[PDB]
RNA sequence: GAAACGGAAGUGUUUUAUUGACUUGUCCAUGAAAUUCCAUGUGCGGAAUCGAAUCCAUUGCAUACGACUUUA
RNA sequence: GCGAAACCACAGCCUGGGGAACGGGCCAGG
RNA sequence: GCAGAUCUUGGUGGAAGUAGC
RNA sequence: CUGCCGAAGUUUCCGGAUAGCAGAAACUCAGAUCAGUUUUAUGAGUAUGUAAAAUGAGAGUUUCUAGUGGGCCAUUUUUGGUAAGCAGAACUGGCGAUGCGGGAUGAACCGAACGUGAGGUUAAGGUGCCGGAAUGUACGCUC
């Protein structure tokens, strides 16, 4: 096993208002309900559903029950964000939304730059 | 004021495709067991003054004009001030001689005729 | 002749007035738009002005040989492709008699209608290309300095398999 | 989503009810459905279970023991087949044991409403098709049961031959200065 | 060939109708892709066709049409209501249609 | 022109030898239009032919009759 | 070879249910 | 002003080329 | 042939006189009354009744003039019960003159009562497939 249900356990928020922002658990309230917090100010402090949420493998030391302040300090000083990012999970997340965000003139020189690519087609015989 | 109908099949009288001695023309139905007369689901329509049409487009052809059965050239004088309202319908037992002088006189008055090539030919 | 013969059933006074097209903020001149129908569909031309309610677009015609049209702003997709510099071509030309089709006069005699002796044809005059090469010439120099749009334009846009036009953006 | 003129599903582990749900409403969508390795269908339930289902059904028509004639009956009943328009979408379903040489070579999707991993409770009991077919008249269960290891060999050779192949494109893709010059588009 | 199809795929599902009545007036369209009530919005009012084959080489082609537009949604599924010129035959029922761009508010 | 592989219902996977082209790999020059706002060999009926089968020489092996089995 | 008559609302494969037979005629199946 | 009255008169069917002579 | 109105299906004596229901005529009458309604308080015994408030509707008539003089589903209150069911009264409405959505199908169950249509929205029921509609969300029981 690699991800159990844990406290600082990160996880990242799938379902609801929030998805696909990360998150760290800092307390179990139930075997149904977890309580998440996130240094960014654009995620409260909340109880989420352990259905809305897909578990991480990163695990960062917190105390139980932290408040949001310090939370953002032991974020920061374990150097979660980038952390995250640093793994293939995030780019692989990170690069389907930049391609989602690419318009008609993006898409069509992305297939101008994936022919030229392509043409290379070198080969050792 | 363009023509609606409301409808535009006939009301056939019940069971009139079954038996060739009953007519199609409609007949109320009078039997109480009947599920037409208790108009249930799936059984055949019946005339309901619902179903009639607009006043101001009753009795229009399609091309908005009503009928006005003529037998002579005095029946289309008469549609001298009515001629974008009437069309003329010639009878059916109007001979071939009076429909030539009919159709020439309905021509120069601007009267439509439903009929103006029946029983003659062309010759240019 | 004159003295009305009918009830003659004048129409009511109708109180709906003319009042200028709101056209989309998306469909701005100089916006490289994709033709969805027509014999132009799925090129992609430059809208030069906005008529009252069609757009005056073209493709230059030395790129994807569109020539100067009008579109019904319906039946186009503005994409939010780098826009091109138009406020230099002069667009006051293209109005809706310039577009019109030419009135039926039809000088004939009742001599040649019989036998089909009259072949008209009104192939296009030489003063509408010297107005599409001018506008060509305007502006070819805009789409040459911005990269990857040239022969943009000339591409056709389609729809391949997994393609959700409701997801995707232009 | 999306439809195929042909859709060949591979039938491992996928529940009988909630394929044939599936299947049966897609055929009347009008389209064509394949369904391989009819054999290995779950239904809920023991052995036992649906064995007496299953008597019960002998003591009752045609006795059909074939998996796949299995599922093609729990299919036809979930299907107007009274009806033209469902004898019509009862045709467009091919269901076969195993994977025949014409499917092999082709690419078998699932269908996640209907598989049993993410249907069943864990540790409840089930019953395969292909077993309970086996002894209730199915004969052919050894002999399909064998032959498939050799369709996995070659299978499973095919999928060597072509990672080694795409290993060159690969190590090719980062190997061209292109790829990550323009790769701010996310490609 | 991937340089057409300015339209997307659609299927006939079925008309409107309750358990036992059917209104042929109003067709159920799946269009592929969407796949919920708020991406249909997007699809309304759009131009839609049965495109279709017959014997006769009528106006001097194989090839006749059914045109109608996008209404509303029907459910929670992404299907629509569409409303055709004429009422689509019962036989196409699981057959394509085509849901064009226009009219375009993009 | 090909050789290999593929048996579960292989009917397709390659290997090619060349012979020609497009080569979007990339840079240029021409042509597009008044469509001047959407409408989009195959089948039948005849013959001259080649085989086969039945009836047929038949037969009871079959048998209300059909129909069946052998042999001219 | 000659040559009827009775009879005739109309079709016609089964298992269950449709409460008033429901059946052959409805519903659900084979 | 008809669909009925084991309605009246006339014509014609399936049974049936059947029972049969 | 179409349109409009439209029952009773039962008190009382006793084949009827009735009454009552439904229409026609002759009226007068809002500064007036009427009501399968609720009240105020006290009269009597929460119910019951009272005169005069709220709400709705204009009402009261006189004359004669067609049709009917049953039942069923039963509910509820209810008496006797009697192996136990069940039977006996009243009451209540419906079906009976009533199509439609649902109830797998259905003479009486849940919705709803009807001119011809377009659009919208619902009721009762429902949204795995047959079958129109979430193989929806959350919390539990069971194999």
């Amino acid at each position: 096993f690699k991800r159990y249900v844990e406290v600082g356990r990160v996880v990242l928020v799938t379902k609801g208002e929030y998805t696909g922002k990360l998150a760290v658990i800092v307390d179990i309230v139930d075997h149904k309900r977890a309580l998440i917090d996130s240094p960014c100010s654009e995620f409260p402090r909340q109880v989420i559903r352990y259905g809305s949420v897909v578990l991480t493998h990163i695990v960062m030391k917190l105390p139980r029950g932290a408040r949001s302040g310090i939370v953002a300090k032991k974020w920061k000083a374990q150097d979660v964000c980038n952390k995250w990012a640093s793994s293939a999970w995030a780019k692989k997340l990170e690069a389907k939304k930049v391609r989602s965000q690419l318009n008609d003139f993006d898409r069509f020189a992305v297939m101008r730059l994936k022919k030229q690519r392509r043409e290379q087609v070198n080969v050792a015989v | 004021v363009n023509i609606i109908k409301k409808r535009t099949k006939p009301f056939k009288r019940h069971q009139s495709d079954r038996f060739k001695r009953v007519g199609e023309s409609w007949r109320k139905p009078r039997g109480i067991d009947s599920c037409v007369r208790r108009r249930f689901r799936g059984t055949i329509s019946m005339p309901k003054i619902g179903y009639g049409n607009n006043k101001k487009t009753r009795y229009c052809m399609p091309n908005g004009l009503k009928a006005f059965l003529v037998r002579n050239v005095s029946d289309v004088e008469l549609l001298l001030m009515h001629n974008k309202t009437y069309a003329a319908e010639i009878a059916g037992n109007v001979s071939a001689r009076k429909r030539v002088e009919i159709v020439e006189k309905a021509r120069a008055l601007g009267v439509k005729v439903t009929n103006a090539g029946a029983k003659v030919r062309s010759q240019e | 002749k004159y003295y009305p013969a009918y009830r003659e059933n004048v129409p009511k006074k109708a109180r709906k007035a003319v009042r200028p097209t709101k056209l989309r903020a998306s469909l701005a001149p100089g916006t490289v738009c994709i033709l969805l129908a027509g014999r132009f569909r799925g090129k992609r031309v430059v809208v030069l002005s906005q008529l009252e309610d069609t757009l005056v677009v073209t493709g230059p015609y030395k790129v994807n040989g569109v020539p100067i049209r009008r579109v019904n702003h319906r039946y186009v997709i503005a994409t939010s492709a780098p826009k091109i510099d138009v406020s230099g071509v002069s667009v006051e030309k293209f109005t809706k008699a310039y577009f019109a089709k030419q009135k039926r006069s039809g000088p004939v005699k009742k001599d040649e209608a019989f036998f089909a002796e009259n072949a008209p044809k009104n192939a296009l005059p030489a003063e509408r290309i010297a107005d599409q090469k001018a506008v060509d010439a305007k502006l070819l120099p805009a789409i040459k300095a911005i990269p990857n749009m040239k022969e943009y334009l000339a591409a056709s846009f389609a729809l391949s398999n997994g393609d959700r036009p409701h997801l995707m953006k232009f | 989503s999306e439809f195929q003129k042909v859709v060949v599903i591979d039938a491992k582990g996928h529940l009988l009810g909630r394929l044939a749900s599936v299947v049966a409403k897609q055929l009347l969508g009008g389209q064509k459905v394949v369904v391989v390795r009819c054999e290995e269908l779950n239904i809920s339930g023991h052995f036992f279970r649906n064995k007496l289902k299953y008597l019960a059904y002998l003591r009752k028509a045609f006795h059909f023991r074939a998996p796949s004639r299995i599922f093609q009956k729990a299919v036809r009943g979930m299907l107007p087949h009274k009806t033209a328009r469902g004898q019509a979408a009862l045709e467009h379903l091919q269901a076969v044991e195993g994977i025949p040489p014409p499917f092999d070579k082709q690419k078998r999707v699932v269908v996640p409403a209907a598989l049993r991993v993410l249907r069943l409770k864990p540790g409840r009991k089930y019953c395969t098709v292909g077993r309970l077919s086996s002894e209730v008249g199915w004969k052919y269960n050894d002999i399909v049961a064998k032959l498939e290891e050799r369709r996995k060999v070659k299978s499973a050779a095919f999928y060597q031959a072509k990672l080694a192949k795409q290993k060159k494109i690969a190590s090719a893709k980062e190997a061209s200065p292109v790829n990550q010059k323009l790769s701010q588009f996310g490609y | 060939a991937q340089g057409h199809r300015l339209y997307v795929k659609a299927k006939h599902l079925s008309f409107q109708r309750s358990k036992h009545v059917i209104h042929p007036g109003t067709s159920i369209v799946k269009i592929e892709g969407c796949d919920s009530k708020e991406e249909a919005q997007f699809y309304l009012g759009k131009r839609v066709c049965y495109v279709y084959k017959s014997s006769k080489a009528v106006r001097g082609s194989k090839i006749r049409v059914i045109w109608g537009t996008i209404a509303r949604p029907h459910g929670n599924s992404g299907a629509v209501r569409a409303r055709f010129v004429h009422n689509l035959p019962a036989k196409t029922f699981g057959s394509s249609l085509r849901v064009m761009l226009y009219p375009s508010n993009i």
